[PDB]
RNA sequence: GGGAUGGCUUGUGGCGGCCAAGCGUUCAUAGCGACGUCGCUUUGAUCCUUCGAUGUCGGCUCUUCCUAUCAUACC
RNA sequence: GACUAAUCGAACCAUCUAGUAGCUGGUUACCGCCGAAGUUUCCCUCAGGAUAGCAGUGUCGACCUUCAGUUUUAUGAGGUAAAGCGAAUGAACUUUAAAUAUGUAAGAAGCCCUUGUUACUUAACUGAACGUGGGCAUUCGAAUGUAUCGACACUAGUGGGCCAUUUUUGGUAAGCAGAACUGGCGAUGCGGGAUGAACCGAACGCGGGGUUAAGGUGCCGGAGUGGACGCUCAUCAGACACCACAAAAGGCGUUAGUACAUCUUGACAGCAGGACGGUGGCCA
RNA sequence: CGGGACCGAGGACCGCGCUCUGCAAGGAUGCUGGCGUAAUGGUCACCAGCGACCCGUCUUGAAACACGGACCAAGGAGUCAA
């Protein structure tokens, strides 16, 4: 849901007289920016840890960058979301070159072919996957083929919409 | 818009007299002068009750002065921005120098019979234009005859 | 129970408002039974 | 506009919109800011911005 | 314990009794105390209409009263504050009076010897066997 | 001197019981529950049991529309 | 109840008489400054009343004291969430502790100490009430705001209206009916919802320039046949939907998933073949 | 460092200043051209683009209903006294 970055976001329980030394929590949000990866962070810890942001505090965020942007790889993300009939598993694989970009075409796609918002998402697990056999999706197997190679037929050339009128008819065959 | 929850509010109080007497007028435009050009709030406060109406300027009785003129006042010009009038019951007038807007014709009379001096509000602007070593006298503002059937 | 200042400002010292009704039921009996007791006389006279 | 923020917001001197004010941050400030949130954007100024 | 006239007191009715009990407005409210009875009290309250206070009176029975301690702190800050403004008088030394809010909290490090972060999933995976 | 229910309706009853795929529940085993089913409401008889207008409709004359089709056409 | 000069359940004429109406209709220049209101409380109600509240003109008072539909702090109501039970004990368990709003209090006008009296009270000169005198200015004892004061006088309209959110009490086959707070309207223009009492934005002197909100950018119509990834083909799609029809409904429409199961020891589909014997099993 | 739009309130000096023979510093000046009249400006009629219900009055909360209005001139309704 848009720009998105990684954040590793680790924060706390205030030290008290009792524990004056609390335990860590370290999560990865994907977010448009650090404010919604704070408030996602203390949202999630609301949930798991019935830790209030009003006792707690951020310890720090920091970005997560992919290592290798300029490599080509297939992702296997593990979701549930959230329908009228109640909570749903989901596993589903994205070819990509990093983990953000992964996301947001998860995002994309399950807004278009579930009609689901950011709230109703909740993102589990996001992997890469080692190797090819470990594609299991028939629309990434297809394109993990050997020597893959295909033509693009009909493909409707840039016009410019300022340009009303051409004095020839156009090709679709470059 | 301005969320106004406040109002700013017009001045309640008189800034000129409502009266046409010119001489009224006249004292106005000296006491401006005197109240704008001067540390003393007692110029303020006479030029005040110069704006006043009558019922907001009761009559001072020379047995008032005399009560007030006791206990080391025996000396301090009385001011009055009012009428000044006689009393009967006071038999022996004492000694007092009395500035005022008006006198009656009795309270003059026995003031200078008892050997004080009558003084009109530019004379005392001519001798205290600070005010200095004077008596503010008003008259009773609820001795009438509506405040009493309030 | 809500009191009216009226009430209270007229209403004697020591009592209090948790009695009216007994009050009432008191002086509702007592007349039934001057009623009572003047039929029963009549009867006896009769 | 409901009168509890009503009142928070002629407290701040916000009475008109696109108004500007410096506020120093304590709990007692930042809970009328955390009330009067639904009309109010607010953040944390640099040297630049003051 | 007994009441007497003028003090301040709060009204909870205790018990399981709030079923159909016709007015639970004035329970959990704070009021003067003006009429004394051996198993009731008279209880001054102020309610908000609009713009203006409108006074009310209602008597309550003494188990749903209890004293209240609403000017205990302001006795008690009365009494450090003349003890610590005699003490700072002797010793020559001046000393806050006033209560300040509550400040931000400044520049701190937190190690990661010992506490090395635990990761979480939105969802735990115990949860999820 | 005032005044003059409405994306309603249509073809399949009500009450009571039982079963029930399913929903929940599985520290309580309760509670909702379609599809169904069972009880109450003359050997083709009798004709010697018609059960209350406060609520108002008609008729010509003539035109048009709907289909929820009586006839004609096809299946 | 006909007729009595077009006049009759009481003729015509003049006068009292400009009879009375609470009911109907009307009620005459301009600009400027303010500017509202619908059970608050009492009375036997309808053919009912006052009254609180809200306003404008004048003033006057040191326009003095500052106060405030707000937050914080302390303490109530809500202990209700939650964590633990390697703390005890077992929503009714607790060291600790929710969110929403909400009551009371937060100073020199205040805080105590001492002395007496008491007609209050207490076993009681004991608590407290009333006085008396003294100590506390070394910081006046949170934040933020503060053209916001007070008191009279006179005058006026409206004082059991409509809609909406939230909370709460009852319900109906379905509709819904009371209250409490707040907002809007009656009194109100502007921009957008094609249009409009109740929607969204935003409130208004006369003008110029700039920038936006809600809503929009294929044409009407100012602004994109803008960009990315998908889904859908409806024999009146859909584009302002949430309600009803309406169901655990019917679909050999199209995608994305979940679970279980089979599979080179050959799964699913087909084709070529087998599909037998006791046995025409018992009764009818 | 460029490119563009709209605006020029005030009318001796005073002030804050600076890069200080002066200045972009408490509000526009300098230079030049055409014309000197219907050219600018204004009024009326009409076309064009956009906008725009018929007024009181009454009712309640509001609309709707209802009631009055063929047109014009002159009167024509909170006065006087106690």
């Amino acid at each position: 849901m848009g720009r998105l970055q990684e954040y590793q976001v680790i924060g706390r329980h205030l030290p008290t007289e009792a524990n004056p030394n609390p335990a860590l929590y370290r999560m990865r949000i994907f977010a448009p920016n650090e404010v919604v990866a704070k408030s996602r962070f203390w949202y999630f810890l609301r949930g798991l840890k019935k830790v209030k942001k009003a006792t707690g505090e951020i310890v720090s965020v920091n970005v997560i960058s992919e290592k290798h942007p300029l490599k080509v790889k297939n992702f296997g993300i593990w979701l549930r979301y959230d329908s009228r009939s109640g909570t749903h598993n989901m596993y589903k694989e994205y070819r990509e070159t990093s983990r953000v970009a992964a996301v947001e075409a998860m995002y994309a796609d399950m807004a278009a072919r579930h009609r689901a918002r950011f709230r109703s998402i909740h993102i589990l697990k996001v992997v890469e996957l080692e190797k090819t056999e470990d594609v299991k999706r028939p629309y990434i197997k297809q394109l993990v083929a050997k020597n893959l190679s295909f033509p693009l037929p009909h493909r409707v050339p840039k016009i410019s919409t300022k340009k009303i009128f051409s004095a020839k008819r156009p090709s679709t065959f470059s | 818009g301005i969320d106004l929850r406040w109002k700013h509010v017009r001045s309640s109080h008189r800034k000129a007299p409502k009266s046409d007497n010119v001489y009224l007028k006249l004292l106005v435009k000296l006491y401006r002068f005197l109240a704008r050009r001067t540390e003393a709030p007692f110029n303020k406060v006479v030029l005040r009750r110069l704006f006043m109406s009558r019922i907001n300027r009761p009559p001072v009785s020379l047995s008032r002065i005399a009560r007030n003129l006791k206990n080391g006042n025996e000396k301090k010009t009385v001011v009055v921005v009012a009428t000044v009038t006689d009393d009967n019951r006071l038999l022996q007038v004492p000694k007092m120098e009395v500035a005022a807007l008006r006198f009656t014709a009795k309270a003059r009379a026995r003031i200078e019979a008892a050997g004080g001096r009558t003084l009109t509000l530019d004379q005392l602007a001519l001798e205290k234009p600070t005010g200095a070593n004077t008596l503010l006298l008003r008259g009773p503002k609820n001795a009438r005859e509506a405040v009493k059937h309030f | 129970i809500e009191v009216s200042a009226a009430k209270e400002a007229m209403r004697p010292e020591g009592t209090s408002v948790r009695g009216d009704k007994r009050r009432e039921i008191r002086a509702r009996v007592k007349k039934n039974q001057k009623q009572m007791l003047r039929n029963q006389r009549i009867a006896a006279e009769k | 506009i409901p009168p509890k923020p009503r009142k928070i917001l002629q407290l701040l001197r916000l009475r008109q919109i696109n108004n500007g004010v410096f506020v120093k941050v304590t709990k007692a400030t930042a809970e009328m800011i955390k009330i009067v949130e639904p009309w109010v954007a607010y953040g944390y100024p640099n040297l630049k911005s003051v | 314990r007994t009441y007497r006239v003028g003090d301040i007191v709060d009204i909870k009715v205790n018990g399981a009794v709030q079923k159909g009990m016709p007015h639970k407005f004035y329970h959990g409210k704070t009021g003067v105390v003006y009429n004394v009875t051996k198993s009731a009290v008279g209880v001054i309250v102020y309610k908000r209409v609009k713009h203006r206070y409108i006074e009310k009176r209602i008597n309550v029975r003494i188990e749903h009263v209890k004293p209240s301690r609403s000017r205990e702190d302001f006795l008690r800050r009365v009494k450090e504050n003349a003890e610590l403004k005699k003490k700072a008088k002797a010793e020559g030394v001046p000393v806050q009076l006033k209560r300040q809010p509550a400040m931000p909290r400044e520049a701190h490090t937190v190690s990661i010897a010992d506490n090395k972060p635990v990761t979480l999933a939105p969802v735990a995976y115990e949860t999820t066997i």
